């Protein structure tokens, strides 16, 4: 159960991760054009870029798991 | 793709040999759409990462130099891009060949094509998914 239930948020994660780091990309971008001439606000976006941190890096560890769950899923298969 | 045509009806297909190529034509030219379609969106999503690079480098406060960091992701679409000739392939197959065909009767299918793929000099993705591949998740929930 413990697999299988990793399976659907593993390619959920995976492209929701990506959404949110295309996302958060779009947030970056879009205050540092109107936040160039203003205030130090792009730091208030880099509280939540330090939160992407393990967003970024959780899609490494996810990956890193992948190797190592998804031969293991086509093994499961055969049986 | 003629290797895998000569494969299909071989496997797929009963009743005596009266059928003949139409699906072939129709995959060629589902896979010229698809690569064409690929490559726009690849060297747009680098033009998204190159003008990122020169953002940063104009800023250059303990977080930034990470985003170098961010940045190698510039080394990742080169290995993403070689391998895309090869994914449009199957999916351009998924898209003529199989709409027809059973759960077990399109992966048969599939293994047969991906050691194609794996014999010919041309490198796929290893986690592939057609869902994934070719549905964005706005269809795919509206769907």
């Amino acid at each position: 159960a413990e697999m299988q239930r990793k399976r659907e948020d593993l390619i959920k994660l995976n492209t929701e991760y990506k959404l949110k780091l295309k996302n958060l990309e779009k947030r970056l971008l879009e205050e540092l054009n109107n936040s160039q001439g203003n205030m130090l606000e792009n730091d208030e976006l880099m509280v939540t870029l330090n939160n992407l941190k393990k967003e970024a890096m959780n899609i490494e560890k996810k990956l890193s798991e992948s190797e190592e769950f998804f031969p293991q899923f086509d093994n499961l298969v055969e049986e | 793709l003629i290797h895998f045509d000569r494969n299909f009806y071989q496997k797929m297909k009963v009743g005596v040999n009266p059928r003949s190529p139409g699906y072939f034509i129709d995959g060629l030219r589902a896979l010229v759409k698809l690569v064409t379609a690929k490559y726009q969106d690849l060297q747009e999503n680098q033009r998204f990462v190159n003008v990122g690079l020169e953002k940063l480098n104009e800023s250059v406060k303990s977080l930034t130099f990470e985003k170098e960091r961010w940045l190698n992701t510039t080394k990742q679409f080169s290995k993403t891009s070689q391998e895309l000739i090869g994914n449009c392939i199957i999916s351009s197959i998924y898209e003529t060949y199989f709409g027809h065909l059973n759960e077990r009767e399109r992966a048969d299918m599939l293994v047969i094509l991906k050691r194609l793929l794996g014999k010919f000099a041309v490198k796929y993705d290893v986690n592939y998914r057609f869902i994934d591949y070719l549905v964005t998740l706005d269809e795919k929930m509206k769907w």
